[PDB]
């Protein structure tokens, strides 16, 4: 993930892409890394090689021990897809392909449905839906809202 | 040779008219949907885009999805071809440690 | 075998004389333009360069553009072959933080 | 390494407060449709400055 530490309203202290220390090998849906029993990982460094502290200057330091407002934005997340290999059945991670190639494709061709009947936690599903102006997207099966609720939630 | 425009392994007419996967002995078949025999078994009827290798645009083919030849972590509701399977990753900061750099 | 000099998948005579894409069942056809049947459906008439794999020189073939086999983020007005699809990226600096380097 | 600025520049900046940001150029890659399995893939070789 490309995290960004923000002092006060929207003065960004620093933008940090995660380094090898902060990398998470798998992140299965409805999971935390590190797993919720374990202590949270330490983001320390700005350098590619994790060798420089995330620095903060005097006015920023004073403003932080006064207001104590330090938000953490998640600007974007890098990660790879594991795909099924028809030959020997193993799932393999292609480090070439990555989810940023795929996600915008999904958001641009599916109805989004957020639903919280499960203990008032929001749950976001996306269901493929016809796009009238796009010739390829009309070839998808017709999607009634009831059918969407049934298959998705 | 049966037509298959999106190259995903499910024949086009099957994709449009409906279909289902069903084990018979210990092997899965990709049968065209039939009201009299499949409906009793509780098998889901599947429809998908004949021309899209994945109908939801997510990186799993409709075949891989319905037959289960897929990354197992993909949650079961997203096994259905019309339901997109994608990660949603947010970071939360449990706590922040500043250390004053003072000699 | 129909001629196709630019190798983009749309036949040359179709590219010059006009053409259109149209779903019939759940599959898209690349029909040559016909006044009596396509005009009522509101289908756009397309013309493009038979000799250019992309007429606008942008990295999407005229076929990919009209059929929608394209990066979906490409805005709809640029789906048309004669309209170039390119990013225009400018950076604006919301604010500037100087920190005086003083012991 | 910090984006450094020298004394005369520092004085001129807290006086005039004029710090413009030009965008000289932008690097980026094209994602292209893969006819085989329909996935859009980013080629890191090809880039928009070519196009
Ligand atoms: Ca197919
Ligand atoms: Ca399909
Ligand atoms: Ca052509
Ligand atoms: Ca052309």
């Amino acid at each position: 993930p490309t995290t960004s530490l923000v002092l006060g309203k929207n003065q960004t202290l620093a933008t940090i892409k995660a380094k090898e220390n902060q990398l998470s090998q798998i992140l299965a849906p409805n999971n935390y890394y590190p797993s919720k029993n374990l202590a949270p990982i330490a983001l320390n460094a700005q350098d590619d090689f994790s060798s420089t502290p995330i620095t903060m200057n005097y006015n920023q330091f004073l403003e932080l021990e006064k207001t104590k407002q330090l938000r953490l934005d998640t600007d974007q997340v890098y990660g790879n897809i594991a795909t099924y290999n028809f030959e020997n059945g193993r799932v393999r991670v292609d480090t070439g392909s990555n989810w940023s190639e795929v996600l915008p494709q999904i958001q641009e061709t599916t109805a989004r449905i957020i639903f919280n009947g499960k203990d008032l936690n929001l749950v976001e599903r996306r269901i493929a839906a016809v796009n009238p102006s796009d010739p390829l997207e009309t070839t998808k099966p017709d999607m009634t809202l009831k059918e969407a609720l049934k298959i998705a939630f | 040779t049966v037509p298959d425009r999106d190259n995903d392994g499910i024949p086009d007419s099957l994709e449009v008219e409906g279909y289902t996967v069903d084990v018979k002995n210990k092997r899965t078949f990709l049968s065209p949907w039939i009201s009299n025999i499949h409906e009793k078994k509780g098998l889901t009827k599947y429809k998908s885009s004949p021309e899209k290798w994945s109908t939801a645009s997510d990186p799993y083919s409709d075949f891989e999805k319905v037959t289960g030849r897929i990354d197992k972590n993909v949650s079961p509701e997203a096994r259905h071809p019309l339901v997109a399977a994608y990660p949603i990753v947010h970071v939360d900061m449990e706590n922040i440690i500043l250390s004053k750099n003072e000699d």
